[PDB]
């Protein structure tokens, strides 16, 4: 928090806590299903799946292997997109709308063009 | 209101019925609305339950104990309860022919078990 | 604590972790099929035995001690399955130690013989392998060495209250003399000429034994999955500690072997 | 490590001694039933 | 074939089997038994690579088989210990990693401007007891572009030969293979990897 | 029938009628049904911790 600021330290600790809880709960989801959980555990498991694919953006030199364009997200755009998904502003979006995308503007354009 | 629960699955379970006719030990009794208390043994017959109109489901019960509670509740506890369309006519003749030849042919409980199997197979084959 | 001793201990601990992880995954698939048999046995126990609740059937005075039946399994590796079943039967036998015990497993008969060996009157082996059915419960009820000449007949088993833990419950079984002496037993139209009092106690013995065996098998399978997960987790911590000791021993063996060749070549 | 083919009996610890005692106890019980059946069916 | 470190009976049996199947007319045999000096066995890898490099520099292909890589490292350390030199790890000289990397880097595929030839290097690393992370085993696996592991447990079960699919891999991938065989090997790689992780459920 | 004269009670009479009705039905509909009429359990009466001969019918 003394090198990146108080805003960047809170977004990094929230994303690391949600990814660590979803990885340790993978052994219990395969033996008890996905509907045998509480209300807080069901909402955190849905947001952890979209957060793992949102950080994987397509590079500019890897356009011949995936087919998507290269996205170069800055430091200010990456911190604002991760804070809005953890607060509940993008809870109604799909899990495939954040894959192969970068920034908060790319997730809104890919979700509205997937259905219609 | 029926409670026809077997030892492997549930048929009636919830109270959503009207009339039910099950073969008991004495005669072919039939429960209506507010049935009286009667806990008689069920024989190997057909247990049909009329669902309001003509949507009756004929279930060939293997025999049990038809319990009638005082609060207009019928608990038909049977071992096996299958429909009439789940039986074959060719396979039913093989079991009845083998039980008739094995009756009064040996000793111990071999001849006594063949007499009960021949009577239950003849009643199910006549109701097709 | 050499290189050969650390490699044999690390390889043997790795094989035990793979066998414990594969047994836990196989126990989860068997728990799904056993859940349908346990749920179906609970609905039959509330419909077939519904006449005893409306008639208020209870026992009274003791008639030549009583009779106990401990339902369990014959295999181990299930945690505290045999310890909880033996502790529940030993607490109820303090006020009546003259009653007989009918063990239905090798695990329940081994713990009961070290405390009350004279109380064991029947022993049944081979029931904990496959799942319980109506054929196994009807054969043990007819050959219980006069089971209808007792006042109280208890069935000690393990009831699965949840999908992780369990508790040892008990269910009483009335005889033919106690079924006809109830309060509201004459409310229903029953045939007094045929077998009505004796047929109610004989049919209730096979139904209570099948429901207790189905609940005990599901509780033992659920407890075995928790013990297999704890054994696989404990094997992973021991393999991590052995890997740190093997890495330090490998670096020390290379330094000790190089120091011996450098000392002899410089002299 | 790798090559875990029979690493339990090759160690010689608690798991190695229990595996040899379990196999010897099961083979001793089966030999008594096979020897008794062969004596009664010798003719 | 560069037989280094083998006995006299092993070199005569391998040359007689290749002549009966019409395979010794276009195959070089570098005899280097262990009964000679340490200078002849250590220089067997450099002498065999120089004779096989004439075909790759003209327009043909070659394939060197250094059997074995473990015997060549013992011959180089014996001559260095007698020449009053300092040793290192596992009683080896300072240029232990450079002695095997210099002879393996010469077998490469040339371009079209050099002739279009290539040379294959098949060095056999004789391990101790299945430990692939040793002293001479780790140096040869890091310099080569792939390694074929062979376990002694899979050879006694029925797998001929014992080739572990989970331990052996190629750095070239599907770029140096036929197009007809690459269509069937793509679906077989995913089925073989999934069956190995779930092989413990075969007992139940 | 006359099951009161023998050693057949209500548990043995109900199991014999359910097994005969399942075998006389459809042969193709016998999935997950043959295990309910076949068991490998044994019974051995103990005395004093010795026991007698093990029986399994």
């Amino acid at each position: 928090v003394s090198v990146v600021g108080q805003e960047h330290y809170d977004v990094a600790t929230g994303v690391q806590q949600t990814l660590q809880a979803y990885k340790s709960l993978q052994d219990i989801i395969a033996i008890l299903g996905m509907d045998e959980l509480s209300e807080q555990d069901k909402l955190t498991v849905e947001r952890a799946r979209k957060i793992q694919r949102f950080l994987s953006q397509p590079f500019a030199v890897a356009e011949v292997f995936t087919g998507i364009e290269g996205k170069l997200v800055r430091l200010k755009d990456t911190i604002a997109s991760f804070k809005a998904v953890l607060e509940g502003k993008y809870d109604h979006l799909p899990e495939n709308a954040f894959y192969m995308v970068g920034g908060i503007e790319d997730v809104v354009a890919k979700a509205e063009k997937i259905a219609a | 209101k029926v409670s026809l629960v077997a030892p492997h699955q549930a048929i009636f379970t919830n109270k959503e019925v009207s009339q039910v006719n099950l073969p008991a030990s004495s005669g072919e009794m039939g429960v209506l609305a507010n049935h009286v208390p009667t806990v008689e043994e069920l024989a190997p017959g057909v247990v049909e339950v009329i669902e309001s109109s003509g949507t009756a489901s004929k279930y060939f019960v293997s025999g049990g104990f038809a319990s009638i509670l005082p609060g207009s509740k019928l608990s038909i506890s049977t071992v096996e309860a299958h429909p009439l369309d789940a039986f074959s006519s060719e396979n039913i003749k093989s079991l009845l022919a083998e039980a008739q030849k094995n009756a009064s042919s040996a000793d111990e409980t071999v001849a006594a078990e063949a007499a009960i199997e021949i009577e239950v197979l003849e009643a199910l084959q006549a109701a097709v | 604590a050499t290189l050969r001793e650390i490699e044999t201990r690390l390889k043997s601990i790795k094989n035990i972790e793979k066998i414990t992880n594969t047994m836990k995954v196989v126990a989860s698939t068997r728990m799904g099929r056993a859940q349908r048999a346990m749920a179906s046995s609970r609905a039959f126990r509330e419909g077939d035995s519904d006449f005893f609740a409306t008639a208020e059937t209870s026992t009274p005075e003791t008639a030549e001690k009583t009779l106990i039946i401990a339902v369990s399994s014959d295999k181990g590796l299930c945690g505290s399955i045999h310890s909880q079943i033996a502790k529940a039967t030993r607490a109820k036998l303090q006020e009546t130690p003259n009653a007989d015990v009918v063990t239905i497993g090798d695990k329940i008969k081994a713990q009961m013989l070290r405390t009350h060996s004279s109380n064991v009157v029947l022993s049944f082996n081979g029931v904990g392998k496959e799942a319980p059915t109506f054929w196994e419960a009807s054969l043990i009820a007819d050959e219980i060495r006069k089971l209808g000449d007792y006042d109280k007949i208890e069935v000690m088993y393990n009831k699965f209250v949840s999908g992780v833990a369990f508790e040892p419950s008990v269910f009483p079984s009335f005889s033919p003399i106690s079924i006809e002496e109830s309060p509201k037993l004459s409310e229903f139209e029953l045939e007094e000429d045929q077998a009505i009092p004796t047929s109610l106690s004989q049919i209730s013995l096979t139904n209570a034994i099948l429901n207790a065996m189905a609940e005990g098998y599901a509780s033992e399978i659920s407890a075995r999955r928790n013990a297999m997960d704890n054994a696989s987790k404990n094997a992973g911590e021991m393999i991590n500690k052995y890997s740190i000791l093997y890495n330090r021993t490998r670096q020390a063996v290379i330094t000790n072997e190089l120091v011996d060749i450098i000392t002899g070549a410089s002299s | 490590v790798r090559s875990s083919a029979g690493a339990v009996r090759d160690a010689g610890g608690a798991f190695g001694k229990r595996e040899q005692a379990e196999e010897e106890r099961y083979f001793r019980a089966r030999a008594k039933e096979q020897l008794a059946a062969l004596k009664k069916h010798h003719e | 074939y560069v037989a280094v470190g083998q006995k006299r009976s092993t070199v005569a049996q391998l040359v007689q089997t290749l002549e009966q199947n019409d395979a010794m007319k276009y195959s070089i045999v570098v005899a280097a038994t262990a009964s000679e000096a340490a200078p002849l066995q250590y220089l067997a890898p450099f002498t065999a690579c120089a004779i096989a490099e004439w075909f790759r520099d003209n327009g043909k292909h070659a394939l060197i088989v250094y059997d074995d890589l473990s015997k060549q490292a013992v011959a180089y350390r014996q001559l260095s210990l007698l020449l009053r030199r300092p040793p290192g790890r596992e009683a080896y000289p300072g240029d232990v990693f450079y002695l095997h990397s210099r002879l393996l880097e010469r077998a490469a595929k040339m371009s079209d401007a050099n002739g279009g030839g290539s040379l294959t290097a098949l060095p056999v690393i004789e391990t101790q007891g299945g430990d692939v992370s040793a002293y001479i085993p780790t140096n040869v696996i890091s310099i080569t572009d792939g390694q074929i592991f062979l376990e002694a447990e899979l050879f006694y079960k029925g797998i001929r030969p014992a080739i572990n699919v989970g331990l052996s891999v190629s750095r070239v991938g599907s770029a140096a293979q036929v197009k007809a065989m690459k269509q069937v090997a793509g679906s077989l790689k995913l089925f073989l990897a999934q069956y190995r992780e779930v092989a413990a459920f075969a007992q139940f | 029938s006359s099951w009161q004269k023998a050693g057949i009670s209500f548990n043995k009479y109900l199991a014999i009628a359910a097994r005969t009705v399942q075998r006389s039905l459809k042969n193709d509909l016998k999935v997950a049904a043959e295990k309910r009429y076949i068991s490998d359990a044994k019974v051995q009466k103990l005395e004093k911790v010795s026991t007698t001969d093990l029986a399994s019918n």
